[PDB]
RNA sequence: GGACAUGGGUUAGUCGAUCCUAAGAGAUAGGGAAGCUCCGUAUGAAAGGCACGAUUUUUCGUGCCUAUCGAAAGGGAAUCCGGUUAAUAUUCCGGAACCAGAAGGUGGAAUCAACACGGCAACGUAAAUGAAGUUGGAGACGUCGGCGGGAGCCCUGG
RNA sequence: GAGUUCAGCGGCUGAAUCCGGUGCGCUCUCGACGGCCCUUGAAAAUCCAACGGAAGUG
RNA sequence: GUGAAUUACUUAAUCAAUGAAGCGGAAUUUCUAGCGUUAAAGUUUCGCGAACUGAUCCGCGUUGA
């Protein structure tokens, strides 16, 4: 008994792969760690200046790092809480990002903890 | 009775309340391999079919079939488990060292296998045959019906290629043949063969001549059933 | 408003409490009721003309 | 030597401009209400549709079957207001705007968007002004014979439909466009046809009639109905030209 | 010196893209074509959902009805001021906001007359439940011509 | 407290930033209308509301 | 391709419509720009529980030329 004119195909059950071997021996490592995603700090004159004004320290970053990845990166690689944080892909095509450092913490000592001042 | 329970009947004229819930299984776009299917089934009524296509449409009747497969039955084929358990049987018989012969009984099965029936048909060594009517392509039994005449042999059209099988051990089947019964059914058998015949192969030389198809659809046979009238 | 600064309003500042309030005008309802109502009493002294 | 204006009007920049349309203006299809009984629907906004010089109805019916409101285009008749109730069926009463079939009306009625055949859903006298008359019925074959506004009768089966009445806008043609510009402005809403450039004033290359050192056709300009795409110019099967003196 | 050499420089939840669709391009279904590919865009397609139930012979029953791309001038969520640099800013800094989404919490209202009252009314209120289904509205629209109001500029009295 | 102008000190301290008129004025906008057309002047995403009444110490 | 004594038939193919919605048989809604859906009465079994009819059956060739 049909109260519709269409017949809409029916229901059938479907099976999730279940494959019997992996088509991967061994998965890949994360292919962009923390290491990776910054690669050394800048140091230019307008760099120190952000880092005794702002509070804001300057990174060469990986291209295909997002604000989410640099914030934690720098959390690992430093230890220190970031507040902000602003990229810009530099006329030579490499990602460059204005790490803001929390009220808390100083970027000078940060700097001279690094090492790169 | 509580007076709250008012009645509120729909009407469901032409500009009335919403049309109920009706059947349309008629008017369903169904598939097309449904469609197909169902329309080559009016071909088949309708078009003029030769009569040795025609004569697989008049089968067994239902009390001679239930007869023919209560026979069957008893004389279905080992399986492969059976195979496999006397054979072994018969392995160790043989390293015990004892006869080939003597172990095993003579088979008494049906047999099936379109060629291997025919074959016996042309020696004359199959006592019975029971051809599927619904065997595609047709082709494959369409002779069968004269080669059983021309040889003597007591042929039915059995239904359902499908029943075949299941005697078989097999999904489909389209011919079996019996050769060999036992003595306590040989009297069954020869009742089966002369109500068979009597069926058949009686009626084949009037139903060469008969052809089939020419049946109209209903919506036209009621039309000319007014004309008429 | 635009419409999605539609979506800040509280629900009463989008709607008139009124019966269709908000999506037909006063007189609209007005008409809505009076035009309702006629037609259902001549449909009864249709039925009741037709029945006898 | 190339192919003429004619013969590139397949397409392409010659396609109907379809932007700003009203929608497809058509009768309700043939169900089971309107082939046993009628249906009432009620005309919410007569509207104007571009390139087209009838104006359209937006009828608005109930679907007999489900719980929503089903609204069609119509070709408007004259005498159509909103808010008026038209009834389309075969018991539908001989009002102006009803839709009925031709085999339940009179002779001599006035009816206009026409089916050629019961189910296309319009046809026949739709252009504004422009209606068919029914001249006579044919009950045992079960045809209507009917005057078209060309004047040509056509016998129709009896359960085609038409509406009643005139299509509204009539007298369109009746007043000069009086400069290029309205003509202009006319066809911009049509199809890319405006303005038509004479074959004698083309080159050889261009036209069968183009070239010379006059501007003359050279060849009778009534050709024949079996001639090529590019040779079929001018007067095609002509079977009688001039004026009637 | 827009040359030459070495360095430095472009920071956005709110500005654009991204999202939407336009004309139009375009796979799939199908049909052509020796083929390259062509036609096609809800078509002659089984083109996908949703809710009920002590759990149903512990082998699932019962109802309910459209790709994608295509606009940095179209549609459209929400940011302003002051300042700062040799070069960046509605993006940085100082101050001050806003929108979208998420979660529970405080306070208030309604509620055992379950889903607030007032005004004759047009409607108002700090709240004032509303599934499916249907429908309406905004988005959403030409052109010219004066007339009225506002803001900024202009003019002007101390 | 900002911006601006001005007067002082060796970064700091004083003041002022006020009160009004006008218009066939320009620029943008807004409101109420008017005329024109065989020309009647996009779509969709998105957002809202309504009719209906499923459902329901807490 | 099927018939009948010149004509009929429709399954081949052609065409046209749709959301393939009511086809063929028998038994036996029109003073108004409103709303119309999520069946309720009736009849049997065990609270918007089930079942049957409300809404007849049959055929199935989506209908029309």
């Amino acid at each position: 008994v049909r109260t519709s004119t269409t017949f809409r195909r029916p229901k059938t059950l479907q099976l999730s792969r279940k494959p019997k071997y992996a088509r991967k021996s061994v998965a890949h490592a994360p292919r962009l760690d923390e290491y990776k995603i910054i690669v050394n700090p800048i140091n230019s004159e307008s760099a120190m200046k952000k880092i005794e004004d702002d509070n804001t320290l300057v990174f060469h970053v990986h291209l295909k790092a997002n604000k989410f990845t640099i914030k934690e990166a720098v959390r690992k690689l430093y230890s220190v809480e970031p507040v902000k944080i602003n990229t810009l892909i530099r006329p030579n095509g490499t990602k460059k990002a204005f790490v803001k450092l929390s009220a808390d913490a100083d970027a000078l000592d940060v700097a001279n903890r690094i090492g790169f001042l | 009775k509580n007076p709250l329970f008012v009645s509120r009947p729909r009407s469901f004229g032409i500009g009335q309340d919403i049309q109920p819930k009706r059947d349309l299984s008629r008017f369903v776009k169904w598939p097309e391999y449904i469609r197909l299917q169902r329309r080559r089934k009016i071909l088949n009524l309708r078009l003029k079919v030769p009569p040795a296509i025609a004569q697989f449409q008049k089968t067994l009747d239902k009390n001679t079939a239930t007869q023919v497969f209560k026979l069957l039955n008893k004389y279905r084929p080992e399986t492969a488990a059976e195979k496999k358990q006397r054979l072994v049987a018969e392995a160790e018989a043989v390293a015990n060292g004892k006869s080939a012969q003597d172990v095993s009984k003579k088979p008494y099965n049906v047999k099936y296998g379109l060629n291997h029936v025919v074959a016996l048909i042309e020696a004359k060594k199959a006592k019975l045959v029971l051809i599927a009517s619904d065997v595609d392509p047709i082709e494959l039994v369409v002779f069968l019906p004269a080669l059983c005449k021309k040889m003597g042999v007591p042929y039915a059209i059995v239904k359902n290629k499908a029943r075949l099988g299941t005697v078989i051990h097999q999904k489909t089947a389209a011919v079996l043949a019996v050769t060999e019964v036992r003595e306590e059914d040989k009297n069954e058998l020869a009742s089966i063969v002369s109500a068979v015949d009597a069926n058949f192969s009686a009626k084949y030389d009037e139903s060469r001549r008969k052809w089939g198809g020419g049946i109209m659809g209903g919506k036209t046979q009621a039309l000319l059933a007014k004309r008429a009238k | 408003l635009r419409p999605r600064e539609f979506a800040r309003l509280s629900h009463n500042k989008k709607t008139v409490q009124r019966a269709y309030g908000g999506c037909l005008s006063a007189n609209a309802v007005k008409d809505r009721i009076v035009r309702a109502f006629l037609i259902e009493e001549q449909k009864i002294v249709k039925q009741k003309l037709k029945q006898l | 030597g190339r192919v003429i204006r004619a013969q590139r009007k397949s397409g392409g920049i010659f396609q109907a401009h379809t932007r700003l349309r009203k929608g497809a203006a058509q009768l309700r299809t043939l169900d089971f209400a309107e082939r046993h009984g009628y249906i009432r629907g009620v005309v919410q906004k007569i509207i104007h549709d571009p390139g087209r010089g009838a104006p359209l109805a937006k009828v608005a019916f109930r679907n007999p079957y489900h719980y929503r409101t089903d609204v069609e285009t119509f070709v408007a008749t004259e005498g159509m207001y909103t808010g008026q109730f038209v009834y389309c069926g075969k018991n539908a009463a001989l009002t102006v705007g009803n839709v009925l079939p031709v085999g339940e009306m009179p002779e001599g009625t006035i009816i206009s968007n026409v089916e050629e055949k019961a189910g296309d859903r319009g046809a026949l006298g739709r252009s504004s002004g422009n209606y068919v008359i029914i001249v006579g019925h044919d009950v045992d074959t079960g045809k209507t014979r009917v005057k078209l506004p060309s004047g040509a009768k056509k016998v129709v089966p009896s359960s085609a439909r038409g509406v009643v009445g005139i299509v509204a806008g009539g007298g369109r043609i009746d007043k000069p466009l009086l400069k290029a510009g309205r003509a202009f402005h006319k066809y911009r809403v049509k199809r890319n046809c405006w303005p038509r450039t004479r074959g004698v004033a083309m080159n050889p290359v261009d036209h069968p009639h183009g070239g010379g050192n006059h501007q003359h056709v050279g060849h009778s300009t009534t050709v024949p109905r079996q001639s090529a795409p590019g040779q079929k110019v001018g007067l095609i099967a002509a079977r009688r030209t001039g004026l009637l003196r």
